[PDB]
């Protein structure tokens, strides 16, 4: 797998702070590429934390699974520690399209059973039932890695 | 610090952003070049007070804390109609219908 | 600054600056085929939803490539329907 | 309180178990060192009726509750056969346990030596 933590003995000690409205999962990306829940952060909270350098961690709504951003990109990667300091993960909300973000605000309203008595164009049900997830944005992420490359 | 500003007069909005520090004035001048009338044929204000030329934006009450661009302040404009300044008037955007059953 | 007018199936007009507006790829298209020059018309687009639009391409300029604690777009649950519509048919 | 010669071999064994590092130069015993809490994961306490990790092992040479090598080897083989049952086989951490398992007998050959 192309998006998966490097096997390093490097400790490194990070302050996840979450800098956003939501409660924030952390995600670690295993070895093998398989997604791992770590605890869920409070909003407007922080937390000094034990990782290693070339590990990699995703960031997302604890309730929802929307993606958010960490030092203003998707993925984090613990790096440096200059002069002993802890490496800082700022977690933020990303500018949404006004599309995701009425997306979120509808599917927080109406339970998925429901989606259908709304009436709308039928495709925006599609993209209601098409709620956000680790794999479905992994995948993307994958390819758009491999492209870089 | 940036104020994000709805101006408003009848069925017209401008969606504008200013500076704290910058004046009335100024914004009257922003609203020259848009709606092609001088500074000294508008009337400017924040509910109902009437705003000062020389005041800064500051001084009126807009704040970055109030004046959000997901959340502008409104900016009341009139102008001089019939050789007389109007009756402020901003006529009311439409009204949300009834919430859906399933969404309630 | 070039200024463009939107205006709402009820004959609400918003001024919003040309760049804000060319956010939506719906609202370029219409900029540049359809009275004015650089006014777009909306027949089903209530001014309720339009304005809320209109803070939108505020809040995107604003906070896209900005090292700030980005704020939560607020959007009440009576106007969530009639904006998902609007921002399906805009693109945004 | 044990003699003094019994308390540094089972330190002496216990060490190479702890410090043995593989090819890679990753040290085995790392996950291995102190249990998952009974709060982040409840399963492994409702399957493992005896959990023991290194950090535990320790302080039973320390408080002389191992009168024996047999002794100390009884709670390195549970470690390895509760982290050999919890785990899938074929995981890394599976696999561990079954070199450390190895590494401790060879150990405990050399210094009986
Ligand atoms: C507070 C807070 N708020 C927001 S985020 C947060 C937070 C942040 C940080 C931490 C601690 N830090 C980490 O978990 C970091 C993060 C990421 O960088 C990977 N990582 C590691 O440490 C990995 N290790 C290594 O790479 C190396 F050490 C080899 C170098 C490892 C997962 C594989 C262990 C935290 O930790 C709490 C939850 C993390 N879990 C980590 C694995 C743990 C664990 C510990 C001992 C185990 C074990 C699993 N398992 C298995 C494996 C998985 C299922 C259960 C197991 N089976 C056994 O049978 C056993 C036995 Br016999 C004896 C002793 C331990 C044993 N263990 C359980 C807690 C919470």
């Amino acid at each position: 797998p192309v998006l998966r933590s490097v096997n390093s003995r490097e400790p490194s000690q990070v302050i996840f702070c979450n800098r956003s409205p939501r409660v924030v999962l952390p995600v670690w990306l295993n070895f093998d590429g398989e997604p791992q829940p770590y605890p869920t952060l409070p909003p407007g909270t922080g937390r000094r934390i034990h990782s290693y350098r070339g590990h990699l961690w995703l960031f997302r709504d604890a309730g929802t699974h929307d993606g958010l951003l960490v030092n203003q990109t998707e993925l984090f990667v613990p790096s440096l520690n200059v002069d002993g300091q802890p490496i800082f993960a700022n977690i933020t909300l990303p500018v949404y399209t006004l599309k995701e973000r009425c997306l979120q605000v509808v599917r927080s309203l109406v339970k998925p059973e429901n989606y259908r008595r709304l009436d709308i164009v039928r495709s925006l049900y599609e993209d209601l039932e098409d709620h956000p997830n680790v794999q479905k944005d992994l995948e993307r992420l994958t390819q758009e890695r491999i492209a870089h490359q | 610090m940036d104020v994000f500003l709805m101006i408003r007069r009848h069925k017209t909005t401008i969606f504008t952003d200013a500076k704290e520090s910058s004046t009335v004035f100024e914004l009257k001048r922003i609203v020259e070049g848009i709606l092609k009338r001088p500074p000294d044929e508008q009337r400017l204000y924040k509910d109902d007070q009437l705003l000062d030329d020389g005041k800064t934006l500051g001084e009126c009450g807009f704040t970055s804390q109030t004046a959000r661009p997901q959340a502008p302040a409104t900016v009341g404009l009139a102008f001089r109609a019939d050789d007389t300044f109007e009756a402020l008037c901003i006529e009311p955007f439409s009204s949300p219908p009834e919430l859906p059953d399933v969404m309630k | 600054m070039m200024y463009v007018k939107l205006i709402s199936s009820d004959g609400h007009e918003f001024i919003v600056k040309r760049e804000h507006a060319l956010t939506s790829g719906t609202i370029k298209a219409m900029l540049s085929g359809p009275n004015e020059t650089n006014e777009v018309n909306f027949r089903e687009i209530p001014s309720h939803v339009l304005s809320k639009v209109c803070m939108y391409f505020t809040y995107k300029v604003r906070y896209t490539n900005s090292s700030t604690e980005i704020p939560e777009f607020p959007i009440a649950p009576e106007i969530a329907l009639e904006l998902l519509m609007a921002a399906n048919f805009l693109d945004c | 309180p044990n003699p003094p010669k019994l308390t540094k071999q089972m330190n002496a064994i216990i060490d190479t178990v702890i410090n043995y590092k593989d090819s890679s130069g990753r040290q085995l015993s790392e996950v291995f060192i102190q249990l998952p809490s009974r709060k982040e994961l409840p399963e492994y306490y409702e399957l493992i009726r005896k959990p023991v990790d290194f950090k535990k092992i320790k302080e039973r040479i320390r408080n002389h509750k191992y009168r024996s090598l047999g002794d100390l080897e009884k709670d390195v083989m549970l470690l390895c056969h509760n982290a050999q049952t919890f785990n899938l086989e074929g995981s890394q951490i599976y696999e561990d346990s079954i070199v450390l398992q190895s590494v401790f007998k060879s150990a405990r050959q050399k210094i009986a030596k």
